[PDB]
């Protein structure tokens, strides 16, 4: 029952530790995403994949 | 859909055989872990006298001979099945694999414009349903003939002729790579093949 | 710890301890004593552990740094030497990494997106639209910045 | 723990190992049909509208 | 377990006695006794280590 | 009266009892320290010339 | 199994040590802005 | 370190006890295998605090008249040291 | 008591050969060991230096090797700088 | 008197654990600067100096520590690490070996010249011989090596007696 | 305070106590493998961004050739060996058999010093130096001799680290085979030594039959680039090169695993509280592994152009490397079955991720040992996936169950679990999204060594853009919770 939220003390884990582990690591791979698809939304893409260029390309 | 020769269909199949075989011994695995750790975790099942069971460790090292011998003669036969078509051809086409462009009978490919990286202006034209010889080389330094749709990856060393029996039945354009580390342009060095 | 020389020196061979007089170490080159005090690993933290101290203390400068020094040394000196024999590619990076640098992006373009499930799919794809212009952020792309021609 | 269960080697072995190795045969046969069938689409005549 | 004390292995039960028996001897340097020695210049040496301790042999 | 005994009898009965053998030499010891020095000086200016390119001969 | 050293150099907001720790690691700003979950009950006798 | 000891607060009107002290915490971290922490709430004793408040409860529930401590401020709360066992 | 005594004054031991060298070749190995020596002393280096006797005043008619070319006597152009500074074999 | 320890080697601080480094060190920066510039940073023969003088030291501490720390566990490890090095000397020379026998075994080759019969009298034993290989000097030396091997056989199997 | 200084630099310099030479091993290990790590992490963002967003010129993909050569011999020659190998296998290996020293106490310091010789060298070479090595950590010729962007003296500078790194190995399998043979304790037998030793006697062996090969292939290379020979030319035989350093290549990576293997079982012993279900069947199989793996090396050259005979024999040969581990495999699953290992642990867990990456890695391996199959599969990211979810997976899980087992016994302070825990799951989870998708791009025809590729391939690296920055994550967690586990604490109060 001491420590923190997140952590504990030496090698006691904090009460319910596992649901507030797995829900923390959740969230950090949420962000992530959001930050690879924010790269990928507003970085550097060729000219070669356009709307038009890849649905002209996909039919033959 | 067509396959486009048939020793990449018999690669597939042994491939599929192979996935059959290691799924079904994850699946197996898996349950087996399962119980142990649901048990485990419950503070279930304690037995320090259980290291040692001499029935056991002499099956479990039983049963991945059995099941491996199969796939051993599968593989090699697959081998020889690849090897096979070598003798019956009437074309002969030489390849050299220069640095970042390929050269066909004396004829030089390298990437265009036109596609990004996957296409060259002057490919490699083979026609269907007809055994070709292909003699490769390479004038620097190695690179890799690469047509794995086809089943053909051959490395083209320098000093070394390398021959390797190409067959086509799908008619269309196959890509490629240099498959091998060759220097700056390694990235920027297709293959195009079109058997018509 | 401390020396143990009285002891030495009124051992059972003292004989052998004479060298202990000229330009010799004692714990690194004299012959043991059947008294000597026990050497441990890491005698800052053999010392420091029995008091429920931890070795380093943030709050002292030296320690500070001599403890950064042991975990984050020689990694910045590396950095640090990279970035000095590679100006451009950190430069590069961070042109990157701020948006400051797009290929060959457009102004109102939709570009493909897709996360998983093998090579470019037709039936799973998705096409986006930058948000950052779609706020309003960006109005044109700088072309300054390097340019990979021929590729 | 008092709560642990512990079993000696005899019982350990009987009434926890061998249910385990039994499961574990009927998963291998039951996964192997099933994905031979998902695979090929046919349990004995490999790929199906092909041969 | 400590030099020279009454211990039980209660794992099977047994019970032991350890005991540390030091060995001292003579310096090895030439100058040993050729014939039977007696207890006046063992008895100097065992109380010179009795007291303040010899050298290791490393 | 044999050489080998009276020289085992000088390494325990003739010298100043030395830990470590290379001490009981008291040159040998600082000619090999000064080897040490020269070799990490060796070392350092070989490092220096073959990246800036000038030898230090010119200097 | 710690020994807290001196309680009062080490409850000031601003220090030294804090400082260290958010650059090399042990501190931030978690701790600073939320106490009660990133410092929570703490560590010592009940 | 070096807080007061250990006391005991008793509400006259109401006629409640109960025990209170310093309590030192730190941001929870690794422990140290060799030291066993020492008394904290009672700095330098050697922990007969716990005895006289054991000691003392049966007193103290059972009404003390304890006119001759000093107050807590403004409140009707007065604080009983643990140094020795209280009888009265 | 100890050793050394032996160390210090050894005993001596009376043999019945004029010497000890002899009384050691009267062991097999030993005795094995200089026939080896005899036999290729005797054979092979006697019979060698006869060679040279026999075949004093003849010449050595071996063709020589084909090493080098004309049309290859560039190399093919290929850098042939050691490291020592000239192009020529340490030799 | 004193105190007897176990019978391991305890172990004594020396200056070669890091002075053999320094001399690897030392010969390989001499030999890139002899690659880059093409003439020495210091004497070869000096060099040679400072090497050999550094590794007199395994003989002083050989002698003065077998003269007072050797026992029959000491002497097994020694000859036992020996028996390891020389596996090792011979696994070198097997794989100087194979990079030479690896273009001979393979019989065919590409040659600049003619190995057919009956086009000339002396091509057909042409590819089949290197002449140019100093036959009966080599002879002669490996008659001296034999000399040594059974001499040196000889001389221990007679002090071990 | 002259004195005191030189007396530090004494201590860490002359010394040949096993403890502190190993401590050192340890520091170096974990000193290069974040280097590798950085390394690791510029080549990500070189994938995750199209258009050669780093090097902007495709005269300049030099530059990525040479992180990729670097990093895969920084991570292997300097992180995993150091690690596993010298820095537990000297600590420990005197300890368990009783005793005081190795044997040949001062090749231990000069074993080490060496390693320190060739990272010093390294570090100087391919950094303060321009144009470095860029031909993969495999340095095939002539793309290694006869090229044009590698011409420059420090080429030549890392061929003579490669020498210098396998001068120290040989002394240090040395050693330990002859500590392991002639010190052990009264009563205590060859083969019931515990498994650590064993697995580490066993790897001696292999370092000692190899190395040597490796040397001759390297002084080939220098010979070649130096007194311009034709050992590896137009008229000589890459191919040549090729056998020699795989020879030694397979060897190399079953060197890497098997300590492993003995750590685990060792500290498995130590937190499940029972003992080794098939010890002996397990020292059997560990050099079983030992043995078997001299006769498979060619099975890394299947399109060069090997008989056909060849390729089936060492198919063959392949699979029959392949039948103890499963053996090992079943064994630790059963070993841990009926224990009472820690619920709480991140030694439990790194074990469990240790077993399941293993085992993966392994079919997938098994896969590429067919010779047909490995026609499509040679040089792809399939090679990539298997030896990072190998190499990254199982041997970097091992020592972590190493690291959170040994720390609170070398430095007696206990371990903050719920730090750990975030590193480790952040390490699993970021580690599979980058190399899992690896898996099916190179099922796709997806070539390798490539900082540019074909947009067919998106997806995969959008996974694997996901899976470096959770990697990044990761590490800094990692970094941080050590440097909170020697420093004192930062906040105090009263409640
Ligand atoms: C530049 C960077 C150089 C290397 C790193 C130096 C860090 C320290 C810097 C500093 O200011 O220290 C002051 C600090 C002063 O000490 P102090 O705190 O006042 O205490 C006094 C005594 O030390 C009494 O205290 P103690 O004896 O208890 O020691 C304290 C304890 C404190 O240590 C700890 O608490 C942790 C130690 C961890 C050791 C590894 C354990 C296993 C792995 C665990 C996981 C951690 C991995 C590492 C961290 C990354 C984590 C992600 O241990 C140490 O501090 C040293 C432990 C060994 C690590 C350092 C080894 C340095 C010499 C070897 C160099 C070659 C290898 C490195 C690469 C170069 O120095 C030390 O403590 C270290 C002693 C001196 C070391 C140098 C010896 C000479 C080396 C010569 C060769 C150098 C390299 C080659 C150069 C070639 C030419 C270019
Ligand atoms: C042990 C060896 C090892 C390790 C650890 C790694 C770690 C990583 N590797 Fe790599 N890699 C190789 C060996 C290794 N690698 C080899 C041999 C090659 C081929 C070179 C070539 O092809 O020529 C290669 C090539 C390679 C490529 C080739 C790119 C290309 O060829 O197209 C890529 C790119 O994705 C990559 C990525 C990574 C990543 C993202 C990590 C890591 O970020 C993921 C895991 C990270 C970890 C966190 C480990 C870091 C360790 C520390 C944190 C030390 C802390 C202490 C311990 C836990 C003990 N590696
Ligand atoms: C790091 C350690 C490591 C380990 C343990 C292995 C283990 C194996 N490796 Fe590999 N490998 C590497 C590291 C490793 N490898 C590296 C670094 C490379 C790349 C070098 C490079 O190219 O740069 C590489 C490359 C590599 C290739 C190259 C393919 C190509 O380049 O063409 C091949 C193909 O033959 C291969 C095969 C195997 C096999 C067959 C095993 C087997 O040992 C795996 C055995 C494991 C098991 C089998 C698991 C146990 C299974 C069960 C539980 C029961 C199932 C059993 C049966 C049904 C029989 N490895
Ligand atoms: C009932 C819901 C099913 C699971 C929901 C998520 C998957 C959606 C449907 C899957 C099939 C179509 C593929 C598209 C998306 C696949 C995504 C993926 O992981 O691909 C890798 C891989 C790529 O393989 P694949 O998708 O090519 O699988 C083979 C598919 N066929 C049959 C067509 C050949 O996808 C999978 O393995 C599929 C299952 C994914 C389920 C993942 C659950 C665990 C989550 C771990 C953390 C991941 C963080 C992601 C966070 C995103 C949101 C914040
Ligand atoms: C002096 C040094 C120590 C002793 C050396 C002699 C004993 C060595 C015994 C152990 C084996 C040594 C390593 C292998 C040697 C062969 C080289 C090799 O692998 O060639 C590849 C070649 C194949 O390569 P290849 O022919 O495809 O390539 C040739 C090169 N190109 C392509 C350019 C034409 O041969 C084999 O792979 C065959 C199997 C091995 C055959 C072993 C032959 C050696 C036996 C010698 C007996 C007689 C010795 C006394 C006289
Ligand atoms: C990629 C390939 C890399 C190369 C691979 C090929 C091998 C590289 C070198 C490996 C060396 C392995 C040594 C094995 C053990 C040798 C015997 C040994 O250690 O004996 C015990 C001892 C060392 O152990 P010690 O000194 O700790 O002794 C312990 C105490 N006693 C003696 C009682 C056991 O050796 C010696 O006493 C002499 C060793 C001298 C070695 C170096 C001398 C010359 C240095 C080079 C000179 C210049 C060359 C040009
Ligand atoms: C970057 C470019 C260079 C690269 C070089 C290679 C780098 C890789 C690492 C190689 C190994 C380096 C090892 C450390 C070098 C220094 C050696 C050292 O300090 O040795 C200690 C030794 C102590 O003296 P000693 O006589 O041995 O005994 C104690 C006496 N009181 O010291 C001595 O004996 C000498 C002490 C100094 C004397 C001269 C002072 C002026
Ligand atoms: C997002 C904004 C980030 C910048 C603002 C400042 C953030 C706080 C200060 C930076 C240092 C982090 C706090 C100190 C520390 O030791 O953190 C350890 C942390 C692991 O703990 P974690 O799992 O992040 O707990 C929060 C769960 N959401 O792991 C690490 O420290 C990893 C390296 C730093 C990660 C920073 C990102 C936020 C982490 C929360
Ligand atoms: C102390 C122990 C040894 C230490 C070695 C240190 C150096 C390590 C480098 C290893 C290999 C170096 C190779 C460079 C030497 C080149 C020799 C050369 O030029 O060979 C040609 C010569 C035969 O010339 P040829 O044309 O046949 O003569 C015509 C008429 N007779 O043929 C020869 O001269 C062949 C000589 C033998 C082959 C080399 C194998 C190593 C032996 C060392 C030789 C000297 C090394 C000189 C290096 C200088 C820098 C230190
Ligand atoms: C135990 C240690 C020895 C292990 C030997 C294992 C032998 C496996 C089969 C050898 C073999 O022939 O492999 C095929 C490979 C290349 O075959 P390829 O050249 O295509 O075919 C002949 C073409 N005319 O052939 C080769 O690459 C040649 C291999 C020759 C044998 C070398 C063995 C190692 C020698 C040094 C270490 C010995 C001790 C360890
Ligand atoms: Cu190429
Ligand atoms: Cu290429
Ligand atoms: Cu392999
Ligand atoms: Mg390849
Ligand atoms: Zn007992």
């Amino acid at each position: 029952d001491k420590g923190g939220f997140f952590f504990g003390v030496g090698t006691q884990l904090p009460r319910n530790f596992f649901p507030k582990f797995l829900a923390t690591t959740s969230a950090i791979m949420g962000v992530t995403y959001g930050l690879v698809w924010l790269y990928n939304a507003a970085g550097p893409r060729a000219k070669t994949q356009t709307r038009k260029w890849k649905e002209l390309e996909s039919e033959d | 859909m067509r396959y486009g020769n048939r020793e990449i269909e018999s690669i597939i199949l042994f491939f599929d055989q192979t996935i059959i075989l290691y799924t079904s011994i994850i699946n197996a695995l898996i349950v087996g872990i399962i119980i142990i750790i649901r048990k485990w975790y419950n503070r279930k099942g304690i037995c320090n006298q259980y290291i040692y069971h001499i029935k056991i460790e002499v099956i479990w090292t039983i049963l991945p001979i059995i099941f491996l011998i199969v796939i051993v003669l599968h593989s090699v036969t697959v081998i020889y099945n690849l090897e096979i078509n070598k003798g019956t051809n009437n074309k002969y086409i030489n390849v050299i694999g220069n640095q970042w462009y390929w050269i066909y009978n004396n004829i030089e490919s390298r990437i265009s414009s036109l596609g990004r990286i996957i296409l060259v202006d002057q490919p490699l034209f083979i026609k269907a349903n007809n055994n070709t010889h292909l003699i490769i080389s390479s004038l620097d330094v190695i690179h890799s003939f690469a047509l794995p749709t086809l089943g053909i990856k051959v490395d083209a060393i320098p000093g070394r002729i390398n021959n390797i029996s190409i067959n086509g039945l799908t008619q269309g354009l196959y890509v490629g790579y240099c498959s091998e580390l060759c220097g700056s342009g390694h990235a920027f060095m297709p293959i195009n093949l079109i058997v018509y | 710890h401390g020396s143990n020389l009285y002891n030495r020196v009124h051992g059972n061979l003292p004989q052998l301890y004479v060298e202990q007089l000229y330009n010799t170490d004692e714990i690194l080159d004299t012959v043991p004593h059947s008294s000597d005090p026990v050497h441990h690993m890491f005698p800052k933290c053999a010392a420091a552990s029995p008091l429920g101290f931890r070795p380093y203390d943030n709050n002292k400068l030296w320690d500070a740094f001599v403890l950064w020094a042991i975990v984050y040394g020689v990694t910045t000196i590396f950095c640090v030497l990279h970035i000095l024999k590679y100006p451009q590619i950190w430069k590069h990076l961070f042109e990157t990494l701020t948006f400051q640098y797009t290929y060959q992006r457009e102004i109102g373009e939709e570009y493909v997106w897709q996360y998983g499930g093998g090579g470019l799919n037709p039936a799973k794809w998705r096409f986006v639209k930058s948000p950052l212009e779609e706020l309003g952020l960006v109005t044109e792309y700088r072309s300054d910045l390097d340019y990979p021609d021929d590729l | 723990g008092g709560d642990a269960e512990i079993l000696s080697y005899t019982e350990y072995v009987s009434t926890v190992v061998y249910p385990t190795i039994f499961y574990m045969a009927i998963t291998f046969v039951v996964s192997l049909f099933l994905m031979y069938y998902y695979i090929y689409g046919t349990f004995f005549s490999s790929t199906r509208n092909r041969f | 377990v400590p030099p020279n004390t009454l211990a039980v292995c209660i794992d099977c039960g047994i019970h032991f006695v350890a005991r540390i028996n030091e060995q001292l001897t003579f310096w090895p340097d030439g100058t040993q006794p050729w014939e039977k020695v007696d207890f006046k210049a063992v008895e100097g040496f065992l109380y010179k280590h009795y007291k303040y301790g010899s050298p290791l042999m490393i | 009266k044999h050489p080998e005994w009276v020289r085992t009898m000088r390494m325990f009965h003739g010298t100043v009892w030395r830990h470590r053998p290379e001490f009981r030499h008291p040159w040998f010891s600082r000619g090999s320290r000064a080897s040490g020095i020269i070799m990490l000086v060796f070392g350092a200016v070989a490092y220096g010339e073959i990246t800036f390119g000038k030898r230090l001969g010119g200097v | 199994g710690t020994n807290p050293g001196d309680i009062a150099l080490n409850s000031k907001r601003f220090t030294v040590g804090k400082f260290v720790a958010w650059a090399c690691g042990g501190w931030g700003l978690k701790d600073w802005i939320f106490p009660s979950l990133f410092i929570g009950r703490g560590d010592g006798p009940d | 370190m070096n807080h007061e000891r250990p006391w005991v607060f008793l509400n006259k009107v109401t006629g409640k006890w109960g025990a209170c002290g310093w309590q030192p915490f730190w941001k929870a971290t690794s422990q140290s295998l060799n030291y066993i922490p020492d008394n904290f709430i009672a700095l330098r004793t050697n922990g007969s605090w716990v005895r006289n408040l054991w000691q003392s409860s049966k007193v103290l529930d059972r009404g003390l008249n304890a006119s001759g401590y000093p107050t807590v401020g403004t409140t009707d709360w007065v604080r009983i040291p643990l140094d020795a066992p209280l009888e009265a | 008591m100890s050793t050394n005594k032996n160390v210090f004054f050894p005993p001596a031991l009376h043999l019945k050969e004029n010497s000890i060298f002899q009384y050691k070749f009267k062991n097999l190995a030993v005795r094995h060991d200089a026939a080896r020596l005899g036999i290729i002393l005797a054979g092979p280096t006697l019979f060698y230096w006869f060679t040279v006797y026999y075949f004093k005043g003849m010449p050595n008619g071996l063709p020589p090797v084909l090493l080098n070319p004309f049309v290859n006597r560039n190399y093919r152009g290929q850098k042939r700088d050691m490291p020592w500074g000239t192009d020529c074999a340490f030799l | 008197m004193i105190l007897n320890t176990n019978i391991n080697y305890g172990g004594r601080n020396s200056r070669l654990c890091y002075l053999i480094p320094l001399m690897v060190h030392t010969i390989f920066l001499y030999l890139a600067y002899l690659i880059y510039y093409n003439i020495n940073l210091i004497n070869i023969y000096l060099l040679l100096i400072i090497i050999i003088f550094i590794n007199i030291e395994w003989p002083l501490v050989i002698i003065y520590e077998y003269i007072y720390l050797t026992n029959y566990n000491i002497q097994n490890n020694l000859l036992y690490n020996i028996a390891t090095f020389i596996f090792l000397e011979i696994l070198l020379f097997i794989g100087f070996y194979w990079l030479y026998i690896n273009n001979i075994i393979h019989y065919p080759n590409n040659l600049p010249y003619n190995n057919n019969i009956a086009v000339n009298l002396l091509d057909h034993l042409n590819h089949n011989n290197n002449t140019d290989i100093c036959l009966y000097i080599i002879l002669h030396n490996l008659l001296l090596l034999l000399y040594v091997t059974l001499i040196l056989q000889l001389v221990h199997r007679y002090v071990q007696l | 305070m002259i004195n005191n200084i030189m007396h530090m630099i004494n201590k860490y310099t002359l010394t040949t106590s096993h403890k502190i030479i190993g401590i050192l091993y340890g520091y170096m290990g974990y000193i290069a493998g974040i280097l590798g790590y950085i390394i690791s992490m510029l080549i990500r963002m070189e994938l995750n961004t199209q258009g050669l967003a780093i090097v902007r010129k495709v005269k300049e993909v030099t530059i990525y050739n040479n992180w990729i050569t670097i990093h895969g011999l920084i991570m292997l020659f300097v992180f995993i060996m150091p690690v596993g190998i010298g820095f537990y296998g000297n600590y420990l290996i005197p300890m368990l058999i009783g005793t005081s020293e190795l044997s040949m106490p001062r090749m231990n310091g000069i074993s080490f010093w060496m390693l320190i010789v060739g990272v010093v060298i390294f570090v100087i070479s391919n950094v303060l130096m321009s144009k470095p090595i860029s031909s993969g950590w495999t340095l095939y010729p002539p793309l290694s001799t006869r090229d044009a962007d590698n011409i420059g003296v420090n080429i030549d500078l890392s061929l003579l680290v490669v020498h210098v790194l396998g001068i120290s190995s040989t002394i240090g399998s040395v050693n330990y085979i002859t500590t392991n043979k002639y010190n052990r304790h009264v009563g205590l037998t060859f083969m019931n030594i515990n498994i650590y030793n064993f697995s580490i006697i066993v790897t001696s062996i292999l370092l000692i039959g190899s190395l040597p090969i490796l040397g001759v292939a390297i002084t080939g290379l220098l010979l070649d680039r130096n007194i311009n020979s034709t050992i590896y030319d137009v008229i000589g035989d890459p191919v040549l090169y090729q056998h020699l350093f795989w020879f030694f290549g397979h060897p190399e990576v079953y060197v890497i695993i098997l300590p492993v293997f003995g750590l685990t079982s060792l500290i498995l012993t130590s937190i499940i509280h029972k003992d080794i279900f098939g010890r002996e069947g397990m020292m059997y199989c560990i050099i079983s592994i030992g043995v078997v793996g001299y006769f498979v090396w060619a099975h890394h050259m299947f399109t060069v152009g090997l008989d056909i005979d060849s390729r089936s024999y060492f198919s063959i040969a392949t699979s029959i490397i392949s039948i103890p581990t499963s053996v090992k495999m079943f064994s630790y699953i059963n070993t841990w079955a009926s224990g009472r290992g820690f619920r709480g642990n991140n030694s439990s867990w790194s074990f469990f991720s240790f077993l399941i990456c293993f085992c993966f890695g392994g079919f997938t391996g098994l896969l590429l040992s067919s010779g047909s199959l490995d026609i499509m599969l040679h040089d792809t990211y399939f090679v990539v996936g298997h030896f990072h979810t190998v190499l990254s997976l199982a041997a970097t899980f091992g020592l972590l169950i190493a690291h959170y087992f040994f720390l609170p016994i070398i430095f007696s302070y206990s371990i903050f679990e719920s730090f750990s825990f975030y590193h480790t799951f952040l390490l699993l989870v970021g580690a599979l999204l980058v190399f899992y998708p690896m898996h099916l791009a190179g099922l796709s025809g997806m070539a390798r060594r490539v900082p540019e590729y074909a947009d067919i391939f998106i997806p995969f690296m959008t996974v694997g853009f996901h899976g470096t920055f959770l990697l990044i994550f990761s590490t800094l967690t990692f970094i941080r919770s050590y440097f909170q586990f020697l420093s004192h604490i930062n906040h105090s109060n009263y409640l």
